[PDB]
């Protein structure tokens, strides 16, 4: 292989065997350098594919989709607020058929780019579809599933206390801060019809384990094949039906597609296209802090049955009288009552135009199509109409009910997307004596646009229908539009010496509308080889290589970030906005983000060098990159102190690093004629840094955080991620200071750099026998290193549910090592501290993290997954033969089967976000789903 | 494949956007926090109400447990500054119009006023510039004051006579009453050099001429404009009532005094305890030991009289009560022109206002005469511990930022010598109407807060920012 | 610039 | 599974709901002061030793709050002559001190932790021993007084 | 006063046909049956929003107005099944009989 830079390439077989909805989900831990995770368990969801660490400062880092080889659309669709409202809906990726995958090759290199442009600095995934045959006998493959899933991690409880607060009993607790566990008879819950219900004071473990189904989804698929000496032919059609382990069909995804690709040769010409429409409707069991399904499932009391609460005549489980009025509602009443509901419709394919000439030239014209409409319908009852008055929930609860305002609101969003992209190419191949040039002159033209359209509708008058008229208050209407274009011209030139020495040198130059008008010029060059040894006795080294690279990949902006605008006057405040108009005025404002035209396009510069060997007939082999990836001058919205007039301003920041190593180790200690078993073992360790942001801004710009609160940033010299929260104060060195009265930590001056985001390695190993017709796999994935948020973690403390909260056995203590600070004026002194934190306070120690405070609620990253197992019996041909079959491979399989994590973290499955499938999701997990243990079969019938 | 398009066509073309245009902006942002969040903050710290017993949310700021990092006023310095300040400055580079210009620079002044009253030091001669100063020096209190106060001298000199091309949703282009605003801002700043002792000869003679020719504002200086939809409603009531659910219950201070002087407005945003029907408020800090000594049971939010939240949907953002001004006029008499006949007129005057607008008109007596009469206030000091200790009440659920203020200038109401814990054990000791220093206290140096923090977004990226100061350092003008 | 929490009851 | 963990002394801190007899005349006597039952907390020293712990009595008895010594393994802590009281500067002499696991029954009647132990003061002027002895709160208001 | 509005209209019809054909000559005769199922859903939907009274006179933008903005929203679904059936008859290619 020419190429002089990392890549690796799946086959189909291997892609689809994982039988997983998507395709790059099954590639989870097994390619070095491309870091794949999926946003949750909930059937439908984003997949995040960064591969050498995240370049973008914000907000971009996916790779660029290439599948015919057209440039695919991968946007994705998720909640802007993550803290009350979260769901996630799609990637773009998501759309292709697995069951249509010939070959994935992942470019990793950012300096031979110009075939594929800007957006490929991020790397490439470039796909190619299946073809024709010719092949016994008439074509057809089905492939037809049947999955379930079942919860994978709980966060690990405690089952010492019950229903209470401070310690003492309290029948309407939403948490388990009470006396242990008696076996006594008490009583809990509201009060209906002068009764009360009145149970053991016993501790039910299982009964959130309980609250859970298994999700069950089955899958089908069917494609048509066939060939000639000139042409071929494939159509296919896959569906796929998930209803999640979260009760209801609250957590469902449906997938069909259905593609059409043929080829055909008269000349000298020759003339394809792909044509492809994809259809899918998700739901989604919303997370969030307010009346959401999980958010109200672990505030739930260690002692109070969950499965219980669902029957809905009986009157203490209706939203007026369930048992706790705190900020949450029955949970199966959330998933029952409330929608939120995606559907969409997407038509994407291309059209290619290949003319042969003159002996050693190929002309090459492919227009690439892609277009969507998707529409959202998220709509909530009007709780408050329907239970206030009279319930204890309710008129009882004064201003605290969990009913107010929530007076209903109903919302609908088309958004239509569609992107149009042109290359125009002539190649060039001759051989000379034992030289050969080849060299490829083409024009790129792209065209990007997405909009949409926004009416939502409030204060609902019939309290359970959900449509823009059902109310008597203005309604809320938002439209938006984007529109950005790009062209390109890429000279690529191919040197090449007896089958041994190859060179390659690229050269683009793109114009970007995003730009501004005196400066939307870039010019980016590239320079690859490559050195096979090996062609210089010994039948011990099958194959060897040596690869160097150095090449520059430039990009733009985002739209619309050189022209300052105004706005339609809004201001926010905390948990509200008061926005214009107002009273019949309307109004604008001066936008907060300054912009700039003398902005410059981003560049990045990469060095890499590789070594690949192979042994003994391709029985031991081992691939090893190191790279130095730089992404300078990346066009960011810079934050700014607000009493500038703005508050940030769009400037070139300085660049973001990442250095690392990519290493693949394979080998195959045993092969006969009936069994084989191949080893894997890939290792991957990135360096992130952020080199320098604008000095004249301060150092820092925020990534994503609470206000007052846990927050990730991105600061001058330390990696991409770097998170802050609150840490305890402690004295000149020890030392836990505490409060002189109640016993509790005291917080530090300022919030402490608490970890960054970034694994420390990551690696993967993955074993694979065959015996006759069985096949048997397994895959490993390893990460270790970095640190995410987790609100999980944090409720199941403020809740006193998570194990580590009966840490004394609950009774009053001294924080082990604290000490009083005493302050008369400017004079400090540090006694060893005499004040217990009392029973009435336990609740507090832990409600704020402990000693940690804040801070204890960064969770360590890390984890060691069980990624698949892929049990597949290809029956010998004799078998079937009175049958009109030409082969048949039943299959059973596991996905995410286990997981494992270090001690410190018994809640979450690290592998989770409520913030998006790139940068930002590295922030954290806020109350997200539980991930979940997939399995099931597979039936594979050609004919 | 035409690239010139770079506009943005989600805004309008930047020529087309004008001052009337921009104008209405200020006034509903610069409410959007002196009514809102600084509204809700400075409440505590007046001790009006505090955190109630089953909810959990502002903790911090009752027990004064909060740092620079917790933001506070994030939000509120983000709209001042990255809205108002800038759309002032738009407009006054776009209108030519002398009273547009007093209208524009007071609302200016005003929002300088509420930052410096909060981190007594802020961006000023050096702010509002963009990329050519994104790190501007942070102006002293002093400096600032003088300077807004010589802004709207220069803006009312020249005027012409000309009125207001401008969506004035305060007065309604209504020159004579911005010239009271004006007046009355002048009045409450001249007061503050006064008691901070600097330059106070001028200062006095000043105020002495301000309050002699009486041309202040009639009505009190709203923002009557909220509806009680969505995005619309009043600042706090959006936040505490809509976003959050009922966080407010009644401090011990407000339901004391109310309770000991009979007065009936006691019963305009407090409601009876659910329990025994009677006023409860809270002691400062107290909402953990309350909940220690009783029982659990036992200080459930049925025992403390909640907040009421009904009246405030709709309820206007106040800049500048005219209780407030009768109740500033009146110390003016009694202590800078010696004419206790006007002072009680004018003591009088701030009480009858304020019983209007709570519905209560026709009851000024209640306290006109008992308890708070103006005759059984011998020491004209007593007579200032009457105009103080109403201007408190005065501005209960109206102007919290302010009333805040006017607590750390005049020191009134008194500190309690007696702690929480104190307070709780024997009631008896309580003077009632003082301020409690919080139960659970958090400024290393005890007493009350007297200062906002720097605002983190500054810390970040400003650096000019003073570096931090506890809760417990004085404002520029509070010297005692 | 942020974003709010809240807490819960208890 | 994940152990939760606790302060080197944990199993003898706690709440508790005593009562203070005294020793008249080698007899007995329930309750002379006529306290009714009264609360008190026991609870890890800042060293996190297991060998100490304090004794706090809250005020509801006499207003002292000293380090005893602690005999984990046995469940028993006692003082060597009379210490430093924390509270007021006076001095306690702790002896024969005891906590029995379950062996006490609540008011609801149900088990719970039986702690003993006898106490002397320095500025006690009649020289009296007291007996005080009761169970670990449970916090169901019933088992409250 | 000014107005913008703007309204997405989404369609969408599946039609399905199974059949089965039946061509068998007997003698001079020609014989041609079809036998089958129909399968069709059409649907139709869109989300329009109005704006009236423009602040900034030229510009058309739902954001543009000091005024309430008016919204509409509609969809209509029906679904049809049939089964059906035509024989063809035939005699030396001069009679043509269809049922
Ligand atoms: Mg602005
Ligand atoms: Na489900
Ligand atoms: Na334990
Ligand atoms: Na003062």
């Amino acid at each position: 292989k020419a190429l002089g830079y990392a890549a690796t390439s799946v086959g189909g077989e291997k892609i689809a065997e994982s039988r997983t909805s998507d395709v790059m989900s099954s590639l989870a831990g097994k390619i070095a350098g491309v870091q794949i995770s999926s946003t949750s368990s909930d059937p439908g969801a984003s997949n995040s594919v960064i591969i050498r660490g995240v370049s973008s400062l914000s907000g971009t880092n996916q790779p660029l989709y290439v599948v015919d080889g057209v440039p695919l659309n991968n946007s994705t669709v998720y909640s802007t607020d993550g803290l009350n409202s979260g769901y996630d809906f799609g990637n773009g990726a998501n759309a292709i058929n697995p069951d249509d995958v010939a070959n994935m090759t992942i470019l990793k290199g950012a300096a031979a780019t110009a075939l594929y442009g800007s957006r490929a600095a991020n790397g490439v995934v470039m796909i190619t579809t299946k073809s024709g045959r010719k092949e016994k006998g008439v074509g057809i493959e089905y492939n037809g599933g049947v999955q379930w899933s079942t919860v994978l991690r709980l966060p690990e409880f405690q089952n010492e206390f019950g229903m209470g607060w401070n310690g003492n009993h309290t029948e309407l607790e939403n948490g388990s801060w009470g006396p242990r566990f008696d076996g006594s008879m008490q009583l809990w819950g509201n009060v209906y019809n002068n009764s009360q219900k009145l149970k053991p004071y016993v501790a039910m473990p299982d009964n959130i384990k309980d609250f859970f189904d298994a999700g069950f989804r089955y899958s089908n698929s069917l494609s048509f094949n066939g060939a000639t000496d000139k042409s071929d032919y494939y159509v296919s059609f896959s569906q796929i039906s998930d209803d999640g382990m979260i009760p209801t069909d609250a957590d469902s995804y449906d997938k069909y597609t259905f593609s059409a690709r043929g080829s055909h040769k008269a000349g000298a010409l020759t003339f394809s296209s792909s044509l492809n429409y994809a259809y899918q409707k998700n739901n989604f069991a919303t997370t969030g802090q307010g009346l959401s399904m999980l958010n109200s499932l672990y505030q739930t009391p260690r002692d109070i049955s969950i499965i219980g609460l669902e029957d809905q005549n009986d009157p203490f489980n209706t939203p007026g009288y369930y048992y706790t009025p705190y900020g949450v509602m029955n949970p199966y009443y959330i998933l029952n009552n409330y929608l939120n509901e995606y559907e969409s419709e997407r038509f994407y394919g291309k059209f290619q135009l290949d003319y042969e000439f003159l002996k050693y030239f190929k002309f090459t014209y492919r227009m690439g199509l892609d277009t969507t409409t998707g529409q959202s319908d998220k709509g909530k009852p009007n709780l408050y109409a329907l239970y206030y008055e009279g319930t204890p929930n309710g008129e009882g609860q004064g201003s605290s009910s969990p009913f107010s305002g929530e007076t209903g609101q109903y919302s609908e969003q088309i958004t239509r997307r569609r992107e149009i992209n042109q290359d125009i190419m002539v190649n060039f191949n001759m051989p000379v004596n034992d030289f050969n040039i080849n060299a490829l002159v083409g024009f790129n033209g792209n065209e990007r646009k997405v909009s949409y359209q926004y009416s939502e509708v409030n204060d609902l008058t019939i309290p359970t229908w959900f449509n823009l008229k059902n109310s008597g208050k203005t309604p809320i209407v938002e439209q938006h539009m984007e529109l950005r274009r790009l062209m390109g011209v890429f000279g690529q030139f191919e040197g090449s010496w007896k089958n041994m020495l190859y060179l390659t040198v690229t050269a683009r130059n793109d114009w970007s509308s995003t730009l501004p008008k005196e400066n939307r010029s870039f010019f980016y060059p590239g320079i690859t080889g490559s050195f096979i040894f090996s062609e210089l006795l010994q039948d011990v080294i099958t194959f060897g290589k040596i690869r160097a690279s150095w090449g520059k990949t430039g990009n733009d902006a985002d739209v619309y970030m050189v022209n300052p605008v105004y706005a339609q006057s809004s201001n926010r405040i905390p948990f509200g906005s008061l926005t214009f108009p107002l009273g019949g005025v309307n109004a604008y404002s001066a936008g907060n983000v300054l912009g700039s035209n003398t902005l410059s396009p981003e560049m990045t510069t990469e060095s890499e060098v590789g070594l690949n060997m192979a042994f003994f007939k391709n029985r031991l082999s081992f691939d090893v990159s190191y790279y130095n990836r730089n992404t300078d001058k990346q066009i960011f919205s810079l934050a700014m102190d607000p009493a500038s007039g703005y508050t940030a301003q769009n400037m070139n920041l300085g660049k973001i690093r990442n250095r690392g190593i990519e290493l693949l180790i394979s080998g195959t200690p045993i092969r006969t004629k009936d069994f084989s078993w191949e080893l894997t073992w890939n290792f991957t360790k990135n360096w992130s840094k952020v080199i320098s942001l604008p000095e004249e801004l301060g150092g820092i710009t925020t990534i994503y955080g609470l206000n007052g609160g846990t927050s990730m940033y991105a600061i001058t010299g330390m990696p991409v991620g770097v998170f802050k929260a609150q840490v305890a104060e402690r004295d000149p060195q020890g030392r836990i200071v505490v409060n002189s009265s109640t016993g509790l930590p005291v917080e530090a001056s300022e919030f402490g750099i608490c970890g960054d985001m970034n694994n420390k390695y990551q690696m993967g190993v993955s074993t694979n026998l065959k015996y006759k017709g069985i096949s048997l796999g397994i895959d490993f994935d390893i990460r270790q290193g970095g640190v995410m948020y987790s609100r999980t973690k944090d409720i199941n403390y403020f809740t006193g549910n998570a194990i580590q909260t009966a840490y004394n056995d609950r009774n009053p203590l001294i924080v082990p090592n604290s000490v009083n600070k005493i302050v008369n004026g400017e004079n400090v002194t540090y006694v060893e501290n005499t004040t217990p934190i009392t029973s009435s306070n336990i609740y507090k120690y832990w409600g704020d993290g402990g000693s940690d405070m804040g801070s204890c609620f960064l969770v360590d990253k890390s984890y060691v997954k069980l990624r698949s197992v892929v049990l597949g019996w290809d029956l010998p041909k004799r078998w079937l033969a009175k049958t009109p079959f030409q082969a048949v491979k039943v299959s059973a399989y596991g996905n995410n089967l286990f997981v494992w994590t270090p001690s410190s973290n018994t809640f979450i499955d690290p592998e989770m976000t409520s913030f998006g499938n790139d940068l930002e999701g590295n922030y954290g997990e806020y109350t997200a789903n539980p991930s979940s243990r997939r399995f099931g079969f597979n039936l594979m019938v050609k004919f | 494949c035409d690239l010139n398009i770079n506009d943005d066509p989600n805004y309008p073309m930047n020529d087309q956007v004008t001052a009337d245009l921009i104008f209405p902006s200020i006034s509903a942002s610069i409410a959007s926090a002196v009514g809102g969040e600084i509204y809700n903050y400075a409440g505590f710290f007046a001790q009006y109400y505090e955190q109630k017993p089953e909810s959990n949310q502002y903790n911090t700021l009752c027990e004064y447990t909060f740092t620079e990092s917790s933001q506070q006023m994030d939000y509120s310095y983000r709209i001042l500054f990255a809205g108002a300040l800038e759309d002032a400055k738009q407009v006054l580079e776009k209108t030519t119009n002398p009273a547009d210009r007093f209208a524009t620079t007071i609302l200016r002044a005003y929002a300088f006023q509420i930052m410096v009253d909060n981190t007594s030091d802020s961006p000023y001669s050096e702010a509002l510039q963009g990329n050519a100063n994104a790190t501007p020096k942070w102006d002293t209190g002093e400096t600032v004051y003088k300077g807004i106060l010589g802004e709207i001298d220069a803006a009312e000199a020249a005027l012409d006579g000309s009125g207001m091309d401008v969506p004035d949703l305060i007065f309604n282009k209504n020159i004579a009453q911005w010239k009271g605003f004006a007046n009355a801002l002048r009045l409450r700043m001249y007061l503050r050099f006064i008691d901070a002792n600097i330059d106070a000869a001028s200062y006095t003679e000043k105020v002495k001429t301000l309050v002699q020719n009486n041309e202040f504002f009639t009505g009190d200086v709203k923002l009557d404009c909220f509806l009680d939809e969505t995005d619309k409603r009043n600042p706090w009531y959006n936040t505490n009532a809509v976003g959050l659910t009922g966080n407010h219950c009644a401090a011990y201070p407000l339901v004391s005094y109310l309770s000991s002087t009979g007065d009936p407005r006691i019963a305009y945003g407090i409601s009876k305890t659910d329990a025994d029907g009677k006023y409860v408020g809270q002691l400062p800090g107290g909402k953990t030991h309350m909940q220690s000594i009783l029982g659990t049971d036992n200080w459930k939010n049925k025992n403390v009289s909640a907040i009421d939240y009904s009246i405030g949907a709709t309820k206007p953002v106040y800049f500048f009560t005219q209780a407030e001004l009768q109740f500033l006029i009146a110390e003016v008499y009694a202590r800078f022109h010696n004419d206790d006949a006007n002072a009680k007129s004018a003591y009088e005057a701030g009480v009858t206002a304020d019983f209007a607008v709570r519905g209560f008109a026709g009851q000024e007596n209640t306290i006109l005469e008992g308890a708070c009469a103006w005759s059984a206030a011998s020491t004209q000091a007593d007579k200032l511990n009457l105009i103080y200790m109403q201007k408190w009440v005065s501005l209960f659920y109206m102007d919290h930022m302010e009333a805040w203020s006017e607590i750390r200038r005049t020191d009134c109401p008194k500190l309690s010598s007696y702690s929480a814990a104190q307070i709780q054990a024997s009631e008896s000791v309580y003077t009632p109407g003082e301020l409690v220093a919080p139960w659970t206290n958090g400024l290393e140096a005890g007493g009350l807060m007297k200062r906002m923090t720097y605002p983190l977004s500054a810390r970040q990226q400003n650096v000019n920012t003073p570096a931090g100061v506890p809760g417990s350092t004085p404002v520029w003008w509070d010297i005692k | 610039g942020g974003g709010g929490g809240g807490g819960g009851g208890g | 599974d994940t152990e939760p963990g606790g302060t080197a002394v944990e199993k003898m801190a706690g709440d508790w709901w005593v009562t203070v007899n005294a020793f008249i005349d080698g007899k007995e006597v329930e309750d002379p002061f006529g306290a009714g039952h009264l609360q008190m907390s026991t609870y890890n020293t800042a060293s996190n030793s297991e060998t100490e712990m304090w004794l706090d009595d809250l005020g509801n008895f006499w207003e002292y709050k000293l380090k005893v010594n602690v005999n984990y393994a046995a469940r028993t802590f006692s003082t060597t002559g009379f210490v430093d009281n924390v509270t007021y500067e006076s001095k306690v002499k702790i002896t024969d001190g005891k906590v029995l696991e379950k062996a006490a029954t609540t008011p609801s009647g149900m088990p719970a932790d039986s702690i003993v132990y006898m106490v002397q003061f320095d500025d006690d002027e009649d020289g009296l021993t007291y007996k005080v002895s009761g169970f670990r709160r449970t916090g169901f208001p019933a088992d409250d007084f």
